[PDB]
């Protein structure tokens, strides 16, 4: 719909899809695709279609008003979602527009205690990393989109590999592992008997902005260990030379996989194809 | 949140350093990067709470019996090893790794693991045992010597296909819990 | 002084008036000396001058530092002061210095925390207008 452009219809799956993640708990991806619907808004006062005004409630709304009450509910999700870097963010903009643009004080108050919470949260807590996994289909049963494919899955805190591949398992029928981890299977790049690979890729550090050199305490890099990131690396493990006994450091040759998606986990789905 | 320390030895012909490094890497079979220095540590749930953990990988040779021992205090569970494949290393568990362990720690959870899973039915293995006059021992033995020392578990397990790692090192943590 | 430029002992009779001022109980005056006196201070780290370095309490004191407890006593002076909307000013660059200088989220949760409690009394109460007069001396 998005390449079709047609709007409302795009705003009815994206709130199907919302629905559909809270069912899962998934508040960070349900939190991102109500932010594209708020993204559609501004902070102009007129509502100038009524497509943006959905079906959950229908009166005035204007376009400040709405925005308004999607960047509250967001900041709940991300809230509960236990992210409050983007909350914080958010929350800046928020504040920003009541204070220059309807003044409510009130608001601002409210606003700012909140903010101060996720801050005492970013600081004192902790928070367990993601697991992050490597998803390779193969074969010619796959649907369309996942023949001959490779998805990137940001898994549970504490996935052990072969839990997530059971789950994978779980998804599918023909739940059969390769083992030649690295290269494909050329003649799987057309066969049917969809065949699969998982396993476990490094996370590569993003890059905080205006973090480089400043002596900031630690939870903010550990929170930019996994999430806000979009390149992932897997090393290979290799025998180059004469494999002596005493010795294996005389053959080691790493030859590391770099991986770039489209999009930066976290995202609106927990997996996204390489891209 | 906390920590376990657990120690593992066994003679140096089986490479338990691969297994353990293999785990802790969550790596696939057989492509695990070995590492120049030991004593391994991983962060993994097992049930209710998610607990550090910490590797002891101790060398096996009969010199460093000295530096071995003073790691033994306050260890929560021990991990003795060997080989499936290897009568030599059940002859120095039964006689020397089995009976020092249990001198210098009588007080501990205790878990035997096999090793080489695949390699106890491997033909080839199987049958260079027999010109050599080695016997691929089988589990039921194994099962009488862990009821020997009536470890709290034992289990068989191989490097190369993963089988039951998790399951011995999820019996593992679960010992103590 | 501030014509001959001799900062220090100009500091100093700042400071006297800051002690008067308070005496006076004129919070929003002795706010205003003592903002002076935090003008000359910048976010830097290293301590230019101990001339800046008062008689006060005297160590190492990083210009960081010592403006930031100005400005904690300026903000305290303005709250008393009931002058919030200097206060919220202030608070603002208070802040940006935590969370892209020190990186102590702690103190930007009290510093919101009384943020947001300055915009409560703008908001709620009222104050009183004082009366401006014109004196001719002659």
């Amino acid at each position: 719909y998005k390449e079709k452009k047609r709007e409302d219809i795009y705003i009815r799956y994206l709130y199907k899809l919302r629905d559909l993640h809270r069912d899962c708990e998934n508040y960070t991806e349900a939190a991102y695709t109500l932010l594209l619907h708020a993204e559609l808004l501004q902070w102009s006062d007129k509502p100038c279609v009524p497509h943006l005004l959905q079906r959950d409630s229908y009166y005035v709304y204007t376009q400040q008003e709405l925005k308004e009450k999607l960047y509250q509910e967001i900041i709940s999700y991300f809230d509960k979602g236990k992210m409050w870097e983007k909350a914080i963010k958010l929350s800046k903009e928020l504040a920003e527009t009541y204070e220059s643009k309807v003044f409510d004080y009130e608001g601002l108050g409210n606003l700012l205690k909140k903010r101060a919470s996720f801050y005492e949260n970013i600081i004192k807590a902790m928070r367990p990393q993601p697991e992050y996994f490597a998803v390779g289909y193969y074969g010619q049963g796959f649907p369309s989109f996942l023949r001959n494919k490779i998805f990137i899955y940001r898994g549970k805190e504490y996935e052990r590999r072969e839990d997530f591949s059971l789950r994978l398992l779980t998804q599918f029928p023909n739940a059969e592992k390769m083992t030649s981890t690295t290269p494909p299977g050329e003649d799987i790049k057309s066969s049917p008997k969809q065949y699969m690979q998982c396993f476990t890729v490094k996370p590569v550090m993003s890059l905080p902005p205006s973090y480089k050199d400043k002596p900031v305490p630690e939870q903010i890099l550990n929170y930019y260990r996994a999430n806000e990131v979009q390149q992932f690396r897997y090393s290979r493990p290799f025998r180059k030379g004469e494999k002596d006994p005493d010795n294996e450091f005389a053959t080691m040759w790493i030859e590391r996989t770099t991986y770039t998606t489209a999009y930066t986990f976290p995202g609106i789905l927990k997996w996204f194809e390489v891209k | 949140m906390q920590a376990i320390k657990c120690v593992v030895v066994g003679d140096g012909a089986v490479a338990k350093t691969c297994l353990l490094i293999s785990y802790t890497t969550n790596a696939f079979p057989g492509e695990y990067i070995p590492t120049v220095f030991d004593n391994y540590s991983a962060n993994v749930m097992v049930d209710g709470k998610p607990v550090n953990l910490g590797l002891w990988d101790t060398a096996g040779q009969e010199d460093y019996d000295r530096l071995r021992p003073l790691s033994y205090p306050q260890t929560d569970v021990f991990l003795i090893c060997f080989s499936l494949v290897s009568p030599a290393s059940f002859e120095n568990v039964r006689a020397k790794w089995y009976p020092e362990v249990r001198h210098h720690c009588p007080n501990t959870p205790i878990i035997l693991v096999g090793t080489k899973l695949d390699l106890r039915d491997d033909k080839d293995t199987i049958e260079k045992l027999k010109e050599k006059k080695l016997t691929p021992i089988t589990y039921p033995q194994g099962l009488a010597m862990a009821k020997e020392i009536g470890a709290v578990k034992y289990l068989e397990c191989s490097a190369l296909t993963q089988r039951g790692l998790k399951t011995v090192f999820d019996e593992a943590i679960r010992a103590v819990l």
